C-alpha cells in the first residue's frame, strides 16, 4: 500500500501528497483534484 | 489590403514576433515520465515510443531504451 505522506490513485497508483490540491489533475483519473476545498476569498464578497 | 506579391511557390505565411505565443506559459510535467509526457486538460499525461509499452501497468515506465538528447 501507499505510504502516509503519498497520496492514492485509485488505479493503484501511490503520488507524494503535496501534489493534491497543487492545481493540475496529476492522476490518470481527475481524482487527484476533484474534491478540493476551493480557495477562500472573503466574506460577503 | 495587399501587403506584397512573390512567386506562386509561396506555401505559407507565419508571424514571428513574441506576442505571437505566451512564451511565460509554465510546463505542468512533473518529470515523472520516462519518455513523452503529453499534455492534457489541466495536465499532463505519459506515453511510450511506438511499439513500446509500460511495463506492468507502471504508466511512467516503458520497455524502450531512452536516448540521449541531440543539441
Ligand atoms: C500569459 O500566460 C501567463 C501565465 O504564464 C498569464 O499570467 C497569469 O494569467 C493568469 C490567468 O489569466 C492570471 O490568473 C495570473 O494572475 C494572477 O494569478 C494568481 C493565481 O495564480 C492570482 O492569485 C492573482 O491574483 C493573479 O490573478 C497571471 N500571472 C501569473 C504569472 O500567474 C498571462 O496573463 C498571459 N499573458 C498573455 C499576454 O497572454
Ligand atoms: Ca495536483
Amino acid at each position: 500500500e501507499c505510504g502516509s505522506g503519498n497520496f492514492r490513485c485509485d488505479n493503484g497508483y501511490c503520488i507524494p501528497a503535496s501534489w493534491r490540491c497543487d492545481g493540475t489533475r496529476d492522476c490518470l483519473d481527475d481524482t487527484d483534484e476533484i474534491g478540493c476545498p476551493p480557495r477562500s476569498c472573503e466574506s460577503g464578497l | 489590403e495587399k501587403v506584397l506579391v512573390v512567386n506562386p511557390w509561396l506555401t505559407q505565411v507565419r508571424i514571428f514576433h513574441q506576442l505571437r505565443y505566451n512564451q511565460s506559459v509554465s510546463n505542468p510535467c512533473k518529470q515523472v515520465c520516462s519518455h513523452l509526457c503529453l499534455l492534457r486538460p489541466g495536465g499532463y499525461s505519459c506515453a511510450c515510443p511506438q511499439g513500446s509499452d509500460f511495463v506492468t501497468g507502471s504508466t511512467v515506465q516503458c520497455d524502450a531504451a531512452s536516448e540521449l538528447p541531440v543539441t
